[PDB]
């Protein structure tokens, strides 16, 4: 197989420092120019830095100075030495073999920031006094009260008609729900939604009624 | 620097009929190697960004030929024929010739179908979040197109525009519709002097405002 897996990301105060790592099957390194690009919440891409096979180092000047790639060619390992982090390099940090083919990885979350990591308050929403109970309801679970934002809502696996909005930020804190829908026919059937928030490494599971 | 510059949308499309996604760079991309370093790729909502097509012309891996490029060294329109509702998502085109790196701007997929009215689904503050102080009150405006649409508040007969927050989802991947939520915000305090939520939902399709309150 061919991938790469970038890690080391998460929660870093302002001014601080962390180091990103990106290891690889298929791929060797050493014999490429291979780089660090960034996307932040605009959702467009940033070039961060690249190595080319000679070792040569390329930055742009919204990091130059306080980040550092380099790499190991005997271990295959490429690496993202960041300091005097900024708010603004908060982001998802992506390893990449650019030449030719490109290929990237899944990214690895970077958050810097004072706030602190709080988990999710999970809240059923189902029918109560006076609703359409028929065919068809309408159920969902209303999170808030957590950072940071990435958190995943499952339906019992097997949601199709589940409909999650983004996360919104309220006074430091995100929020958001995730509603879906199923045939009154099969509502005695046991609905849970599995709230799961690596985050605060909590997960919480609410059975609607 | 190559800059490239692509739209921010193009004109909804069919389902079954062709797309077509423009893309130039200030400086040609064909290598003295014969081969075009320019490449495609997807960005759908909450997914990893996917290549669709590097070199060019050639397609990456688990793409269909449905998509293609083609264009000169300087001017790209990726092609993608027999549009599928889950084809929505922004379009990316970029170029791997030289450094730095840069990438356009993205251009967004629309899908062009038939209105729909919104269902609509309230809730009130659960007892859980009520007994924690809380009391936010919810409702779903889900499957609906076109995608303009406006929300509206109503306590006691009265408008309540302050402490409402609305979401809204992009097109869906499978019915190519939208959905969004709207959730007001209070103290439970502020919620029990009253009784009776309004959430209203004002659409262009119909003349009969679906509301639905407790
Ligand atoms: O030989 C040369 O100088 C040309 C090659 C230069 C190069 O590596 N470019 C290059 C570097 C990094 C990328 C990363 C693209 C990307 C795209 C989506 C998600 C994450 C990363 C794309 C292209």
């Amino acid at each position: 197989e061919v991938k790469l897996l970038e890690s080391g990301g998460g929660l870093v105060k302002p001014g601080g420092s962390l180091k990103l790592s990106c290891t690889a099957s298929g791929i060797t390194f050493s014999r490429y120019i291979m780089s660090w690009v960034r996307q932040i919440p605009e959702k467009r891409l940033e070039w961060v830095a690249s190595i080319s096979s000679g070792g040569i180092t390329y930055y742009p000047d919204s990091v130059a100075g306080r980040f550092t790639i380099s790499r190991d060619n005997v271990r295959n390992i490429l690496y993202l030495q960041m300091s005097s982090l900024r708010s603004e390099d908060t982001a998802l940090y992506y390893c990449a073999r650019g030449q030719g083919r490109p290929y990237w990885g899944q990214g690895t979350l970077v958050t810097v920031s004072s706030a602190k990591t709080t988990p999710p308050s999970v809240y059923p929403a189902a029918p109560g006094c006076g609703d359409t109970t028929g065919s068809s309801v309408t159920l969902g679970c209303l999170v808030k009260g957590y950072f940071p934002e990435p958190v995943t809502v499952t339906w019992n696996s097997g949601g199709s008609s589940v409909h999650t909005f983004p996360a919104l930020l309220q006074s430091g804190l995100y929020t958001m729900s995730s509603s879906v829908t199923v045939p009154s026919s099969t509502w005695p059937s046991t609905v849970t939604c599995s709230v799961a928030h690596p985050a605060s490494s909590t997960t919480v599971d609410k059975k609607l009624e | 620097d190559i800059v490239m510059t692509q739209a921010a949308f193009s004109n909804p499309v069919t389902l079954g009929t062709s797309a077509s996604i423009s893309c130039r760079s200030t400086k040609s991309l064909l290598h003295s190697n014969g081969i075009t370093y320019l490449y495609w790729y997807l960005q759908k909502p909450g997914q990893s960004p996917q290549l669709l097509i590097y070199q060019m012309s050639n397609l990456a891996s688990g793409v269909p030929n449905r998509f293609s490029s083609s264009g000169s060294g300087t001017d790209f329109t990726l092609r993608i024929s027999r549009v599928e509702a889950e084809d929505v998502g922004v379009y990316y085109c970029a170029q791997n010739l030289e450094l730095p790196p840069t990438f356009g701007g993205g251009t967004k997929l629309e899908i062009k179908r038939a209105d729909a009215a919104p269902t609509v689904s309230i809730f009130p503050p659960s007892s859980e979040q009520l007994t924690s102080g809380g009391a936010s009150v919810v409702c779903f405006l889900n499957n609906f197109y076109p995608k303009d649409i406006n929300v509206k508040w109503k306590i006691d007969g009265s408008e309540r525009q302050n402490g409402v927050l609305n979401s809204w989802t992009d097109q869906d991947s499978k019915d190519s519709t939208y959905s969004m939520s709207s959730t007001l915000t209070l103290t439970k305090d502020e919620y029990e002097r009253h009784n009776g939520y309004t959430c209203e939902a004002t659409h262009k399709t119909s003349t009969s405002p679906i509301v639905k309150s407790f």
